[PDB]
RNA sequence: ACAUACAGGGGGUAUUAAUUUGAAAAAGAAAA
RNA sequence: GGCGUAAAGCGCGCGUAGGCGGUUUUUUAAGUCUGAUGUGAAAGCCCACGGCUCAACCGUGGAGGGUCAUUGGAAACUGGAA
């Protein structure tokens, strides 16, 4: 579970062209912005925490998606204190149904250190080794955070989703869930596995992304 | 529209191949797009338009892009439970149901959809136009949309012997 | 106009089909070479030979006979390089010693398949269906990537076509890329189809 | 009458079309029969199942159409009830009371005169028995070596036909149902060619 | 309040021309 | 089946005839529904049975056919009256 009183600045919208099938999560309107209503938050907040414990005990990992300013650190700090994986930087176009050809990208950060060992420093020439360098952290910077990625992740969970249009657009094409902080002009209202809250601070962030860091936490003790 | 789908031994079919041009400088470009249903005869058709430079690379690329998109098709005894006009692109397609022993009374793209949906007996036709992707395209719009008995008596509250069969 | 690479790499990587010295006469050596060469061209048509490398030391020739199919120049156990050499000895008036060696790996050099596939189109085979088994048998073996054109009278056609299925790096222009090529000719009914092999293998 | 070769007319449509021996030179007839012959279109398909109906039993197309549409007046499905109105032909039960060794000796042993039902002469193969009716073999001419060659050899008389083999008369006992008239005919493309 | 693009009419910009009759780059797979 | 651009919205009003018309209550019965009787000839289509050696054909019997007429009911809707 969560509480409301421990939402301090875990509230409030960015109002200005906000979507209407969220006119049934708002508290009221407080100063400009549409705050957001708290004992539904916290009660999909527990519904969530139910939903990402039961389904992942047989292989069962998530993805946490957070590509924005001030939410890629959340899921870069908490995705290895979780043990799961995670995409802080770029989403590519292309990662869930495209599989079959980032499979060679999802191999290649280990290639070049399958050639470390036995041989790289200067048998080639010059031209090749800071090249392949460059390649090395353009690939641990634009896929993300994966490493382990064996198939497709039973679970997801994006962070900022009203600009990560094709992380929900490759999660609904492969019917796997989506968890969202819904923020204004998200299109979800169909599924009732989002989390209606606000992400504009990095605590606002933290705090409702760290409890489904620690919510599959509970998945794996007790049942494996 | 989801993931790739491998269940039963399915059946190839080829509705249509066009050679489409690109005009470039020079010649042109022209590649074979190859309109293929796929469908395993209980239920589940679904098509698929794959495009190549070759033929069978281009009806390998269509089967192998099929099978995600495989609709339900709801049926008894390899019949539709109702009539319907399925529309897309003007192109709609009229299916009503039938008795067995009537054949598959349908076209050609509708035929080729049909015919290895598991529906055996059937009265279609085809209004509007009779573009090959519109009319298969139209004839999976109209077999999606599609009622049971069960599904319609449990999606209402009155079941079983509540309405007329 | 695509150069081919056989022209660009004799002297760079790969070593010359004639390996002697001639300065004085020099003409009584070259065409001497281009009919044993035409002497060994007739039993290209069952033997299946890539090519022969002349290796005129001081009298005799040490010459290196390079076969996909080896059993079959060297007959039961031996008597039919003998009764080639002595028909060569008949042929240049001058002293040879045949150098076999048995060759495997036979759909990565270009000489094979181009013969082969020349032999498939004359026996009025469809030349997609060659092509492709032709690349994909070359890639199950496993090499670096086969461009095979074939051109002409496309399978009886009326107008000639260019029917090229390059696959995976051919890079011509590297220079340190061993590529092998080979244009093989096919007597087909309705005219001359010639295939093209362009073979890169690191 | 179709009067021609009945084995050239049988490797073009696939199945036997006497029973066993069509063989040695299964592809197709003419002067491009072994020069791999290509797919067939929806039309040929259906065209190639009306011919392995038609041929079969031997008709001209009139007949067939004609034997189509009374079979579309009887209540049950279409393509098998047409199958069993052209199985209780006098042609195909003199045959598959195994009267003679094959369909057309049964027309040409139905038509000269040679069975009679129930006492009556008929000369046609055209007559369609109805379920209870006897066979004769007319007396004056069941001492044929014709009908006593092939009534010694047993040729599978089936469930819906009795035959009493010394004294040559059989029985059309039931309708047939579509299990025990001939397996190598799809019925749905009959239906289907005649909506076209 | 600050940026870079697109929306439409208010009213902008006329260097100084002339074009050629008729056929041949057609186009294709179901399997091994 | 259409009418923005494909053929197609009168250039636009004022209006006569005509077409349609908000909610409830009571009543009638022309539309409407339901029933009976008369009638829609025979031949024909269709179904079934018999006679031609089968079929075509022929015959018998039933079904079907009207915006029909007379008449007994029902009143929700359209119409008439309050």
């Amino acid at each position: 579970m969560k509480q409301l009183l421990e939402a301090g600045v875990h509230f409030g919208h960015q109002t200005r062209r906000w979507n209407p099938k969220m006119k049934k999560y708002i508290f009221t309107e407080r100063n400009g912005i549409y705050i957001i209503d708290l004992q539904k938050t916290v009660k999909k907040v527990d519904e969530a925490y139910n939903f990402l414990k039961q389904v992942s005990e047989d292989g069962g990992q998530v993805l946490f998606v957070g590509t924005k300013k001030q939410a890629q650190e959340s899921v870069k700090s908490e995705a290895e204190r979780a043990g799961q994986f995670y995409i802080n930087q770029r989403w590519l176009g292309g990662l869930l149904t495209n599989y079959k050809t980032i499979s060679k990208r999802i191999k290649r950060i280990s290639e070049i250190e399958k050639m470390e060992e036995d041989g790289l420093f200067e048998v080639l020439p010059k031209k090749e080794v800071v090249e392949l360098k460059k390649e090395y952290d353009r690939l641990i910077k634009f896929l993300g955070g994966i490493r382990d990625m064996k198939s497709m992740p039973q679970a997801l969970f994006v962070v900022d989703p009203r600009k990560e249009r094709n992380a929900i657009a490759e999660a609904r094409k492969l019917n796997i869930p989506i968890v969202g902080i819904v923020d204004t002009n998200c299109d979800p209202d169909e599924i009732d596995y989002v989390i209606p809250a606000n992400d504009d601070a990095i605590r606002a962030v933290k705090l409702l992304t760290a409890k489904m860091a620690d919510a599959i936490l509970e998945g794996q003790q007790g049942v494996s | 529209a989801r993931r790739e789908e491998e269940t039963k031994e399915f059946e190839e079919r080829v509705v249509t191949i066009n050679r489409v041009a690109k005009v470039v400088k020079g010649g042109r470009r022209f590649r074979f797009t190859a309109l293929v249903v796929v469908g395993d005869k209980n239920g589940r058709v679904g098509f698929g338009t794959g495009k190549a430079q070759e033929v069978p690379e281009a009806i390998k690329k269509a089967v192998e892009a099929a099978k995600k998109d495989l609709v339900v098709v709801p049926r008894v005894e390899g019949t539709t439970p109702h009539t319907i006009t399925g529309r897309y692109g003007s192109g709609s397609v009229f299916m009503k149901p039938a008795a067995p022993g009537t054949g598959v009374i349908a076209g050609g793209p509708v035929r080729a959809v049909l015919e290895l949906a598991g529906i055996t007996d059937i009265l279609s036709k085809s209004l509007g136009s009779n573009t090959p992707i519109n009319m298969v395209r139209a004839t999976i719009d109209g077999l999606q949309n599609l009622k049971n008995a069960e599904d319609v008596a449990k999606l209402r509250g009155k079941t079983v012997e509540e309405l007329y069969n | 106009q695509k150069i081919n690479p056989i022209g660009l790499r004799v002297g760079i990587i790969r070593d010359w089909e004639a390996k002697w010295y001639a300065e004085k006469d020099f003409a009584s050596l070259l065409h001497e070479d281009l009919k044993i060469r035409k002497f060994i061209d007739n039993e290209l048509k069952e033997a299946s030979v890539s090519h022969v490398e002349i290796e005129r030391a001081a009298n005799r020739i040490n010459i290196a006979i390079h076969t996909g199919k080896p059993g079959m120049v060297i007959g039961k156990g031996g008597s039919e390089i003998e009764k080639l050499r002595n028909k060569l000895n008949a042929l240049t008036d001058k002293k040879v010693h045949i150098n076999v060696i048995e060759i495997k790996k036979v759909d990565l050099d270009a000489r094979l398949v181009a013969e082969n596939i020349a032999r498939q189109l004359e026996n009025r085979a469809s030349f997609r269906r060659v092509q492709k088994q032709a690349i994909t048998r070359a890639m199950k073996l496993g090499a670096k990537g086969i461009k095979t054109q074939v051109s002409g009278r496309l399978g009886g056609a009326d107008i000639a076509r260019a029917e090229q299925y390059s696959e995976g790096t051919v890079p011509l222009h590297t220079l340190r890329a061993d590529i092998d090529y080979a244009h093989a000719e096919a007597d087909t009914t309705y005219g001359k189809l010639g295939v093209k092999v362009w073979i890169y293998r690191g | 009458r179709f009067r021609g070769s009945n084995w050239k007319k049988s490797r073009r449509l696939g199945i036997s079309l006497s029973g066993t021996g069509k063989e040695k030179r299964p592809y197709a007839p003419g002067q491009h029969g072994p020069n791999q012959r290509k797919k067939l279109s929806e039309y040929g398909l259906q065209l190639r199942e009306k011919q392995k109906l038609r041929y079969l039993y031997g008709m001209t197309e009139r007949q067939f159409r004609n034997t189509f549409d009374i079979a579309g007046k009887k209540f049950g499905v279409h393509g098998e009830n047409f199958m069993i109105l052209l199985a209780s032909r006098l042609d195909a039960v003199v045959y598959s009371l195994g009267l003679a060794r094959t369909r057309r000796q049964a027309r040409q042993l139905v038509n000269h005169g040679h069975i009679l039902v129930d006492g009556k002469r008929v000369d046609i193969p055209s007559y369609s028995v109805k379920p209870g009716q006897t066979i004769s073999v007319r007396e004056k001419s069941q001492k044929l070596n014709i009908i006593v060659e092939s009534v010694e050899i047993n040729n599978f008389v089936p469930e819906y036909l009795n035959f009493d083999a010394d004294s040559l008369t059989g029985t059309f006992v039931r309708l047939p149902e579509r299990s025990e008239l001939p397996a190598e005919i799809n019925e749905q493309l009959i239906v289907e060619y005649y909506s076209r």
